């Protein structure tokens, strides 16, 4: 904690995998797997070692009236 | 206080009566269940023309095609009349759910 | 026999002052569509030997290929009584004629026409492939 | 085809009655198969926004376009990113248009006009388009490839420019006797005249088996299907409609008694506004869903009737291009649709859809046989071929309400005969 932290605000960010503020997290790993752009396997190992918190499973901006 | 302890069934369409189980029409006003159909999906096909008008419009003042919208201007007409429709589409389509579904979905 | 149909039309266009297509008329006496085209055949026939100057007017039905601009199409026409040859000769192949209805005093267009076999068809619903030509298996009310 | 089948027996009907009459039955329908499953939206979340849906359009269509762009200018190949390009080289680009038109109407007939711009634009910028390009018969949300040069104003020169093009295509067996199929749109119940009523009565009357000597009930016998499609009421304004769902449940039912039905929604039809339309609503229809012959789709239908495939729309597509291009004849708007690789590339810009985000469903993933439009406001058919071993036969339904014709398509020769219905009007030969 605390650096997971800032590993996923790098994923939500980067162009490669997609234009995502409205869907969830883990929707969008599994969506550019699908299509296999490169998602990388650390961005899955902390969604699987944490229950439903809502600062882990959600986007950055998922409040912000936007 | 007591307002959080609502819901779990709804109001006939028809005539307005709390009744007990989720059908949405009222065993008095059963029969005429067509045209009341009929009313409401006009309402739910007007709306669903002025959420697409508006968040299309986002995008051309923006300038992408392929990026988020970010714009909560205080002075635009477009921001808060783009956050009432979702709201009104989400109530209109969930009115439309106490009927049936027009077919399977599984096949 | 044909004593009874001949009386019966006899009394519906004559005396009722009525309009009889051949729907009407299978509906009625509970026939078959082809022998009912049959019957007003037979009427017409009996009637316009017997005397020439009847207060009689007919209206036909005309099918058939045809060629427009190279492409066949298939027209299919209803039709008076003074303007059927012409109707043949603009076809290339013929393909069906019968006889649609009988008149007593003549109409304008093709308006009750409809009326007729629509207020025929209000009141008998829940049979209208009885008298028909195909007979289709998996229809049968079952939902 | 079939007039020709018509005229081939002996004629009995012009006689006085007879002891017996013939009868028939209909052919089996004995393979049929839905496969518009990416249409039917069981889930429906709205709240999301548009974005999803173009770069999902992107990412999937990039890979044609390159293997295209190879052998249609060479292995030798100069394919690049819009940002790593240098001044006055030649390279290849791969992008989506967008068309920056005035006098398109924002929220506070052709609409084409003399000058308007095009832009190229990928995920991360755009750059302007001048060259030997056309201007007006371009749409925005078309995705292509692009051969040139960044030039010193900024803007690009065009020498050449590729599109996706045809989906493979599986042949059909052959069939041993043939079938047809009837194909109607736009009845218009609500208004539109008396001789569309008696066209109507005349057609149903045709194909149920009551009308014309064994030559017509042999050959209307051999018709296995019905599609309608779209506009089955056609209204003169909203804000009448509650009377009308009667009468088409009737005629459904007179429908229903002999043949199997499909029907459609259209422009105007109690459903839903964006594209993937959801089929209607049964309670409307208390006659007809006695019998488990008639079915009810929705917009975008395939389906695979007795081997051959078939997918087609009510014609909202051809008439929003239409709106904003200069093509005017359906056909070839039709056919350019198939070029393209995509069924409504206008979609979301001036024709509204649902907020995908997993995957865009217009893009085509195979090549289908029979390929049809909706309310088209005169009959054409074409047959037209691919580069490889593709060949898809085109038609444009007509509209009944004023020209009062159908289409049948034989599906053994694969063949389009219109027919057409006409009771006398008010019509004297002695003014
Ligand atoms: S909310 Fe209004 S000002 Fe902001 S981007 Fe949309 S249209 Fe423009
Ligand atoms: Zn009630």
């Amino acid at each position: 904690e605390e650096a997971e932290l800032e590993l996923l605000r790098q994923f939500d960010l980067a162009w490669q995998y997609g234009p995502c503020t409205g869907i969830t997290r883990l929707q969008r790993w599994c969506r550019a797997k699908q299509m296999g752009l490169e998602p990388p396997p650390e961005v899955w190992q902390v969604l699987k070692t944490h229950p439903g918190d809502p600062r882990f499973q959600c986007s950055l901006w998922h409040l912000y009236p936007l | 206080g007591l307002l959080a302890f609502a819901k779990r069934r709804n109001c006939c369409i028809g005539c307005r009566t709390v009744l007990s189980h989720q059908g949405a029409v009222c065993e008095f006003c059963q029969p005429r269940e067509s045209e009341l159909y009929q009313k409401e999906v006009s309402h739910l096909n007007a709306l669903e023309e002025r959420f697409s008008r508006l968040w299309t419009q986002c995008q051309r003042c923006q300038g992408s095609l392929h990026e988020d919208v970010i714009c909560t201007s205080r002075d635009c007409p477009i921001f808060y009349m783009r956050k009432k429709v979702r709201k009104d589409l989400e109530d209109q389509e969930q009115l439309l759910r106490r009927f049936g579904p027009p077919g399977p979905e599984a096949w | 026999a044909d004593q009874l149909y001949l009386e019966n039309i006899d009394e519906f266009v004559t005396d009722q002052n009525k309009i009889v297509t051949y729907k009407w008329l299978s509906y009625t006496l509970g026939v078959h569509v082809n022998q009912a085209k049959q019957m007003l055949y037979d009427y017409v026939e009996r009637k316009r030997k017997e005397n020439s100057g009847a207060q009689l007017h007919v209206t036909y039905l005309v099918s058939g290929s045809l060629i427009q601009n190279g492409h066949s199409c298939h027209k299919v026409a209803v039709v008076r009584e003074d303007k059927l040859e012409a109707v043949k000769s603009k076809l290339a192949v013929t393909a069906s004629i019968h006889v649609y209805s009988i008149q007593k005093a003549m109409l304008k267009d093709s308006g009750p026409l409809f009326n007729t076999d629509y207020d025929i068809l209000k009141s008998n619903l829940q049979n209208c492939s009885k008298f028909s030509a195909i007979q289709c298996a998996a229809a049968v009310p079952r939902a | 085809m079939f007039s020709e089948q018509a005229a081939q027996r002996a004629h009995t009907l012009l006689s006085p009655p007879s002891a017996n009459n013939a009868t028939f039955a209909r052919v089996p329908v004995a393979t049929y198969t839905n496969s518009s499953q990416p249409f039917r939206l069981g889930e429906r979340s709205f709240s999301r926004q548009y974005a999803h849906i173009y770069a999902t359009r992107l990412i999937q269509m990039r890979p044609f376009l390159e293997n295209r762009a190879q052998q249609h200018w060479g292995s030798g190949v100069g394919v690049k990113k819009l940002c790593e390009l240098q001044p006055e080289e030649k390279c290849c680009v791969v992008g989506t248009l967008f068309k920056a038109m005035p006098l398109q109407p924002s929220i506070l007939s052709k609409y084409i006009h003399p000058d308007d711009e095009l832009v190229l634009e990928d995920e991360l910028q755009r750059i302007k388009l001048k060259g030997t390009i056309d201007v007006s018969k371009l749409v925005t949300g078309t995705v292509l490839a692009v051969f040139g040069s960044v030039r010193d104003d900024g803007k690009f020169l065009v020498e050449d420019y590729c599109f996706a093009d045809l989906a493979p295509q599986k042949p059909a067996p052959p069939l041993d006797t043939d079938r047809f199929v009837l194909l109607v749109s736009g009845l218009g119940l609500g208004g539109g005249g008396g001789e569309s009523l008696l066209g109507t009565q005349l057609l149903v009357d045709v194909v149920t088996g009551q009308l014309g000597d064994e030559g017509e009930q042999c050959s209307a016998a051999h018709v296995s299907r019905v599609i309608l499609a779209g506009n089955l009421l056609s209204h003169s304004t909203q804000s009448a409609s509650v009377e009308a769902v009667k009468m088409l449940d009737e005629i459904l039912l007179q429908l229903s008694a002999s043949v199997p039905v499909d029907v459609m929604p259209g422009e105007f039809d109690p459903t839903n506004y964006t594209l993937p339309q959801q089929p209607l609503h049964p309670c409307m229809f208390p006659l007809a869903t006695a019998y488990s012959t008639l079915q009810l789709v929705t917009n975008p239908y395939q389906a695979t009737i007795d081997g051959v495939r078939f997918l087609g729309t009510s014609g909202q597509n051809v008439s929003d291009i239409f709106r904003y291009s200069s093509m005017e004849d359906h056909l070839e708007i039709l056919e350019w649709t198939l070029r393209v690789r995509h069924i409504s590339p206008t979609a979301p810009d001036t024709l509204g859809c649902y907020p995908f985000y997993k995957t865009d469903p217009f893009i085509f993933p195979e090549c289908p046989h029979v390929y049809f439009c909706g309310n088209t406001p005169s009959f054409g058919s074409k047959i037209i071929r691919g580069p490889e071993d593709q060949t898809v036969l085109l038609v444009t339904v007509p509209d009944f309400s004023a020209t009062q014709t159908a289409c049948l398509v034989n599906l053994r020769s694969l063949a389009c005969q219109p027919i057409s219905f006409s009771g006398f009007g008010a019509e004297d030969d002695d003014l």
